[PDB]
RNA sequence: GUUUGACCUCAAAUCAGGUAGGAGUACCCGCUGAACUUAAGCAUAUCAAUAAGCGGAGGAAAAGAAACCAACCGGGAUUGCCUUAGUAACGGCGAGUGAAGCGGCAAAAGCUCAAAUUUGAAAUCUGGUACCUUCGGUGCCCGAGUUGUAAUUUGGAGAGGG
RNA sequence: GUUCUUUGUAAAGUGCCUUCGAAGAGUCGAGUUGUUUGGGAAUGCAGCUCUAAGUGGGUGGUAAAUUCCAUCUAAAGCUAA
């Protein structure tokens, strides 16, 4: 909430408020039941890629840190490496 | 629907089934010619979303393009100027191979208009694209108002002028502070702002 | 010196108005009556932002009449000089 | 048949007293790929036939696993033209059947049991066990002689 | 001290002799559009909106189009509004009740002032007005009255601004201290 | 049945009907790409993202209804003008180069597909042919098409059931 | 204006509840090379290699890690002044 001055943590002039509506191009990419089903089945068919096969071995042997590093290098970024390693951890904990 | 499964499966390119299919189809395409008519799309979902419709007047051409950098065809690699140009095998050809393929296919089929194109396969030597084309003399497309715009004459050699998606990307046409030098045309903006505007009553 | 990438001169828009003028913003019709009527219960409010002024400064003397000044920024001496006459400074955004 | 059904419908409904009672409930095969994949995931299908020969095999590679998961009796049939024959097309690439007359319910059930026992229960292992390690006859003779 | 004339600038020189003729052709185009559009204004009703950019937020200003919430509150639909002569902007969102009510009353006044002809026929003659912008001008809202009672409390706004600045500057340090607690 | 056919793929015809080329190229869309000159001589640099060369269109072209600007009490497709500004910034920090948001204005216009089972009825479409009131309509017959043609839906929303 | 045809009980708009709400991949993105830009620990493009996700993704003009926030919805398309 505003303060009514030109500086500070919450600066600016006070207007009443409105919460107009939730837009539908904000819940984009959210997982639907169809997407979940299709993607689970396609994983069951196609299986693993070679770097994923390496990752599942290296999490068991080497720990998650080497997995995060090599996944950051094979992919682009650490943000994606984290999620890939979490995916592989879940695959391992499920199949095992 | 099956197109969703096709999409999610074609995203998994390094799996065994897809690398097998790749290894077979690349050999087939390499035994065939460089440009050749495809009876049907290898990728119906991709063609469908790019604008193909399984009816008369929609055409698919498979095309092959050599890979690598651009070489300047001066005799004996000599440029006859300042040395700062660069090593000669390190030039990159701002237009993409997809655009090259589109333009060669449109030159072979000049009666058709190039709607779009998409990657199918590649090798060390060659890349492979499927190009979607339209017949504007066909009555089914002269009618059917969703595609009667391709029949107007401002859509001649879209691929040669850079109006397909790869052309827009290679020109750098998008909105933002990043595409400031090329948003309405690089040369247009250059001619606009390297221009001395002088009014009657001088400012 | 140091650098500033993507400088834009709207973050820095902050024109100044010394205390000496401070009644030009009141129209002439109204000015002389408010001067003679040094009423503390009823004083003329001066919006400086609508006039196009961000900060107020204290270069000179005003009379001892009350006045309500609305501004985003002020100086210590300006607030002092207005409070002397018996005017408050209301802050805005 | 559609034309005669339509003229009979117009004759009975437009002038007479009925709405859809003219043409009865029809029973037929379902033959569209998307339509059949949508019939599955609602579990209306009692039988599915999948052509072995399809251009883009990726159109159909997912179908057996999907039928298994949703609990459908599938079969892989030799010939898509053989399906086009029974559905008045040149090709179909699938065929399905979700309901039948009572006269044929028992035949359908026996056929599904036959298909299960002969196709799936015989080939349930096939998700493993790669194929295609065969050689030409000259290379085979070379290997044989080098072995012995 | 910096004159950019090392290029072939003499090729790219535009002199605006065409000023007057362009003005004339613009006027003629407006007249022809008016004849083609005869009973209607040549301008769509635009809303009032508050400008961004602190330099300009004091001012209110004319926008592109009304919101769908404003249109529904007024009590008609977007398509019918676009046919009636109202601009609509699907991407503007309403976070201010003042602006909301202002544009709602704008739409109400427009609806009351206009006269719509039926599709079938009559078409009574109406003596066009050319400027909805002039008919429904933008109004700067009134902040406060001219004169008012003084009320002083003794916190000296200078010190108030200084304390705001200081808490903004030293927020994070105190948070990390209370974390270490 | 070592027969008779269906499909797929690839061909042929002076097959029926159409279509591309070339010219012009002031303006427009891309590609490719110098040096003279100016910097002391000069490799960076500048001349210049220019000239020459190539491909491709129209009466305008291109762009265009946000994977935008912003940090405001928030604005709201694109294009062009005034201004922002010879500024922020770049540079042997030298010669020199060099934008953009905001604001005022001109003109104003919004929309479409894929991804959804019609599944109680491929409802869709080209061509051939006979008539007609012929920039087309009706009927009939080959065909395209279920490896998906119509209606319905496009994120601002929207659909199904009630 | 004046007739011709009322097409249709065929399409469209609107209120409340309920279950849903599919949204584009050798693509985004990252590394390197060349080129370009005012774009500065790298503005755009192209070539080679690597290669994703779905409460996700892009941007937020100082390179990273951590916690938040704001704003849009790409990789398909048409359109007068």
């Amino acid at each position: 909430v505003k303060t009514g001055i030109a500086i500070g943590l919450n600066k600016g002039k006070k207007v009443t408020s409105m919460t107009p509506a939730p837009k539908i191009s904000y819940k984009k990419g959210a997982a639907s039941n169809r997407t979940k089903f299709v993607r689970s089945l396609v994983r069951e068919i196609a299986g693993l890629s070679p770097y994923e096969r390496r990752l599942i071995d290296l999490i068991r042997n080497s720990g998650e840190k080497r997995a995060r590093k090599v996944a950051k290098k094979r992919l682009g970024s650490f943000t994606r490496a984290k999620a890939k390693v979490e995916e592989m951890n879940n695959i391992i904990a499920a199949s095992r | 629907g099956a197109y969703k499964y096709l999409e999610e499966l074609q995203r998994k390119k390094q799996s065994d089934v897809l690398r097998f299919l790749q290894r077979v189809r690349v050999w087939e395409y390499r035994q065939k010619n460089v440009i050749h008519r495809a009876a049907r799309p290898t990728r119906p979902d991709k063609a469908r979303r790019l604008g193909y419709k399984a009816k008369q007047g929609f055409v698919i051409y498979r095309v092959r393009v050599r890979r690598g950098n651009r070489k300047r065809p001066v005799p004996k690699g000599a440029t006859y100027g300042k040395p700062t140009n660069q090593g000669v095998n390190e030039l990159k050809y701002q237009r993409s191979l997809r655009a090259t393929a589109e333009e060669r296919v449109g030159r072979r089929a000049a009666n058709l208009r190039v709607l779009n194109s998409y990657w199918v396969n590649q090798d060390s030597t060659y890349k492979y694209f499927e190009v979607i084309l339209v017949d504007p003399q066909h009555k089914a497309i002269r009618r059917d108002a969703r595609y009667n715009w391709i029949c107007d004459p401002v859509h001649k050699h879209r691929e040669a002028r850079g109006l397909t998606a790869t052309g827009k990307k290679s020109r750098g046409i998008n909105k933002g502070h990043k595409f400031n030098n090329t948003k309405a045309g690089r040369r247009k903006t250059w001619k606009r702002q390297n221009t001395l505007s002088l009014w009657r009553y001088r400012k | 010196g140091m650098r500033y990438f993507h400088k834009q001169q709207a973050h820095f828009w902050k024109p100044v108005l010394n205390l000496d003028k401070l009644w030009t913003l009141i129209p002439e019709d109204k000015r002389d009556q408010y001067l003679k009527s040094a009423s503390k219960e009823t004083a003329p409010v001066i919006d400086t932002l609508a006039a196009g002024y961000g900060k107020i400064l204290g270069k000179g003397r005003i009379p001892n009449v009350p006045v309500i000044v609305k501004a985003r920024f002020v100086s210590k001496l300006a607030e002092e000089k207005i409070r002397a006459a018996g005017g408050v400074v209301e802050l805005i955004a | 048949e559609k034309k005669e059904r339509l003229t009979k419908e117009a004759a009975a409904v437009a002038e007479g007293k009925s709405k859809q009672d003219a043409s009865p409930k029809p029973y037929a095969v379902k033959y569209g790929l998307n339509h059949v994949v949508a019939l599955i995931e609602n579990k209306k299908a009692k039988l599915v036939l999948i052509a072995n020969d399809v251009d883009p095999i990726e159109l159909v590679v997912f179908l057996p696993a999907l039928c298994k998961k949703m609990g459908v009796p599938y079969a892989i049939v030799k010939g898509k033209a053989r399906l086009g024959t029974l559905v008045n097309q040149k090709t179909s690439a699938v065929a399905a059947l979700t309901e039948v007359r009572a006269e044929d319910e028992a035949a359908l059930a026996k056929l599904v049991s036959t298909i299960d026992a002969n196709f799936a229960d015989k080939y349930d292992e096939v998700k493993k066990h790669w194929g295609g390690g065969i050689l030409g006859n000259k290379a085979q003779a070379k290997m044989d002689k080098r072995a012995k | 001290l910096k004159n950019h004339f090392r290029k072939h600038w003499q090729e790219r020189v535009k002199v605006h002799f065409d000023q007057a003729g362009k003005k004339v052709s613009r006027r003629n185009a407006r007249a022809t559009r008016a004849a083609k559009i005869a009973p209607r204004p040549l301008d769509l009703l635009r809303p009032v909106v508050r400008a961004p950019t602190v330099k300009y937020n004091r001012k209110v200003r004319a926008g592109r189009g009304f919101t769908l919430a404003e249109v529904k509150a007024a009590g008609l639909t977007a398509a019918y509004a676009r046919t009636i002569g109202i601009a609509v902007d699907h991407r503007r969102q309403n976070r201010n009740q003042e602006i909301f009510d202002a544009n709602v009353q704008r739409l109400k006044e427009y609806q009351s002032k206009i006269i719509v002809f039926p599709r079938n026929g009559k078409a009574p003659e109406a003596e066009q007005v050319l400027s909805a912008a002039a008919t429904f001008p933008i109004a700067q809202p009134a902040t406060d009255v001219e004169a008012r009672a003084v009320q002083d409390n003794g916190e000296s706004a200078f010190r108030t601004l200084r304390l705001a600045r200081s808490e903004k500057k030293f927020r994070g340090i105190r948070e990390k201290r209370a974390r270490e607690k």
